[PDB]
Parts: C-alpha cells; structure tokens; sequence
C-alpha cells in the first residue's frame, strides 16, 4: 500500500504578541496511513492539555488533523511540534516561528 | 454562489487489538457540523456546530443508527477486501468512503459523488452521469457486479438528487449567519534578510472564508512561479483560514514585486507591494 | 443527513 509522509506547519491562530492570549496550532496533512503521533512542546517538554480535530481526508485520500493548545507567547519561551509516523525513521521536530 | 455537503468515513483494522476504528465526519462547504468516533465514550453522533444543535431528538437517534450501520458495513468490507487481495491477518488496513452533493446559486442539484478507497487508493467510484461505476482493478470489478445486481447506483442517485440536496438547503437557511457569509482576507506583507545580498518577501492572507484563495507573485507585472514558495492553506481553528506565499529576491529590488490575491469575498482583485 | 440507502458491502 501507498505510504505518504506528513507535511507539518506550526503556527498560531492570531498574530502573536508577547504576554497576550492565543492558540498554537500544529497542522499535519497529506499523510497515509492514518496512525500518527503529534505532540506540542514547550521548551522541549510535552504540553499535556492539547486537543485535536476529528480525522478527515482530502480529494487524494490522504489524512489531515489540527492539534491545538491555549498559550501566551513570550520572548524566550520556545514552542515546537513533534511528529512520529510510519514513514519517518525518527520523530520530526518543527519549531514555531512567529514570522511563519 | 455554490455550496456542498460531504460525509467522510474511515475505518482502520487493528488486527491483534480488536474492533476496527471508525470515524465519520460531515461538512457543509468548509464548516464541519457532525462526528461519530467509535473509540469515544458516548457512541452517538455528536453535534459539532451551533446551528445544528437545535435539531430534534429523532435527528440524533436516526443519524446515530444509520452511522453505526455504515460502520458495520465498513467492518464487513475490511474482511472481504483482505480476502480479495489475499492479504495476511497480520496487517492493519484502511477503507475510506466519501459522498455528497453540490448545488448552484439557485440552490438546485448540480452534481453528486460517491467514492470508495482501500489502503489509500481508488477502489470503486460513481461516475458523473450517476448511473455507472469506474472500477480500479479486477477485485473491484467483482464489487461493481454485486452493485449492478443490487441497483446501488439508482439507490444512491435517489439519496443524492433527493435527500442530500433538500437537507443541505435546510442547513443553509438554519446556519445562514455562519454558512452564507464570506470573510475577505486581512492581507499584509513581511520582509526578512536571508543573507548579505538577498531578502524574503512573504505575502500573507489571514482570517478568510471559504478556503478557496489564490496568491501569486509578479516581477514588473509578469508572473514568475519558480523562485516562489507557497504553503498549503491551513485552518486557523476558529472557522477562518490562513495562507502565505513567499519569494526570495535580490537585495534592493523589493518594489519590482507585487502580490496578487484572488478571493470570493474581494470584489476587485488585491495588489500588494513592499513599502513599510 | 447520512444515507439510509445504497451503502452496501463490497
């Protein structure tokens, strides 16, 4: 069967302002099969209180999911998204970039 | 103008770990309104939008009943497909099903679909005429014959041209505030150094609905689609969407370049230009 | 709403 690897984007709901209220999104799309591990990280540790959309798929039959968590960004605190899939020999970490 | 309803169903087998996972979701245009998820506590079809929560208690019972049926059907399908492809018991496998319908500005039936996949690849689907199947291979030609004998095409054509459309038109009037109004992009443009003699210009579209949008870059009013970078359109998590388009350029040339947005909500197209 | 008809096993 066809294995297709995830495309990943980490970004916030609104434009970030330090010390102001926001959501942090990790969008994993374009992948197959469906069994995927997704974790948001703060200074490299699991944020427990994370939620996710209901699994769905695209015209090409590949899966997509939004994971999100309330946060308050700041200057020094470093947010990431870690992804494991059957197509990745090791988990893939993607840092949050305010300007992407 | 046009609108649509879509239901999406996924089952995954868990070969030494019991019952198949099953998830269904339905959307009107880009707004999700319901879900069912075998592995959650309630085992009911649940509301996922405010405008659908008003619906009577017999809405949920029937939708629940029906979806557990689709489920027991996908469950049988997993066993038959393993049989047809002679795959071992050991492996995890996947069926997906998609159906629904589109309408015009006049809200009249326009087209319908019904598509089925095994292990992420076309297995059988219903053609545009609504009367015939496109079968991907020999295993699936066996299914095509079973469905030609049970008149499945006619049975789905009657759901598609009838029940699907009527109930779409319904939801539109009940969730009109959220489903008929169309948020135009808040657009903005950024600039970053990437070295001594180069610079990135990123064109941003934020906070828009529906998802259909187009971002392009021009050098002196001439398209150039290579040396660009365009991300997949992504949901903001609050109904709206986001997208950006970038292009790497020579330092000092930033006003050669222009960003062009096209969206349903904008009347003229927009043009952007690095100034700040 | 989902369909009561034409959802048959393969």
């Amino acid at each position: 069967m066809i294995q297709r690897t995830p495309k990943i984007q980490v970004y916030s709901r609104h434009p970030a302002e330090n010390g102001k209220s926001n959501f942090l999104n990790c969008y994993v799309s374009g992948f197959h099969p469906s069994d995927i591990e997704v974790d948001l990280l703060k200074n490299g540790e699991r944020i427990e209180k994370v939620e996710h959309s209901d699994l769905s798929f695209s015209k090409d039959w590949s899966f997509y999911l939004l994971y999100y968590t309330e946060f308050t960004p700041t200057e020094k605190d470093e947010y990431a998204c870690r992804v494991n899939h059957v197509t990745l020999s090791q988990p893939k970490i993607v840092k949050w970039d305010r300007d992407m | 103008g046009s609108h649509s309803m879509r239901y999406f169903f996924t089952s995954v087998s868990r070969p030494g770990r019991g019952e198949p996972r099953f998830i269904a979701v339905g959307y009107v245009d880009d707004t999700q309104f319901v879900r069912f998820d075998s592995d959650a506590a309630s085992q009911r079809m649940e509301p996922r939008a405010p405008w659908i929560e008003q619906e009577g208690p017999e809405y949920w019972d029937g939708e629940t009943r029906k979806v557990k049926a689709h489920s027991q059907t996908h469950r049988v399908d997993l066993g038959t497909l393993r049989g047809y492809y002679n795959q071992s018991e050991a492996g995890s496998h996947t069926v997906q099903r998609m159906y629904g319908c589109d309408v015009g500005s006049d809200w009249r039936f326009l087209r319908g679909y019904h598509q089925y996949a095994y292990d992420g690849k076309d297995y059988i689907a219903l053609k545009e005429d609504l009367r015939s199947w496109t079968a991907a291979d020999m295993a699936a030609q066996t299914t095509k014959h079973k469905w030609e004998a049970a008149h499945v095409a006619e049975q789905l054509r009657a759901y598609l041209e009838g029940t699907c459309v009527e109930w779409l038109r319904r939801y539109l009037e009940n969730g009109k505030e959220t489903l008929q109004r169309t948020d135009a992009p808040k657009t903005h443009m950024t600039h970053h150094a990437v070295s001594d003699h180069e610079a990135t210009l990123r064109c941003w579209a934020l906070s828009f609905y529906p998802a259909e949008i187009t971002l392009t870059w021009q050098r002196d009013g001439e398209d150039q689609t290579q040396d660009t970078e365009l991300v997949e359109t992504r949901p903001a998590g609050d109904g709206t969407f986001q997208k950006w388009a970038a292009v790497v350029v020579p330092s000092g040339q930033e006003q050669r370049y222009t960003c062009h947005v096209q969206h349903e909500g904008l009347p003229k197209p927009l043009t952007l230009r690095w100034e700040p | 709403m989902t369909s009561a008809i034409g959802i048959l096993p393969v």
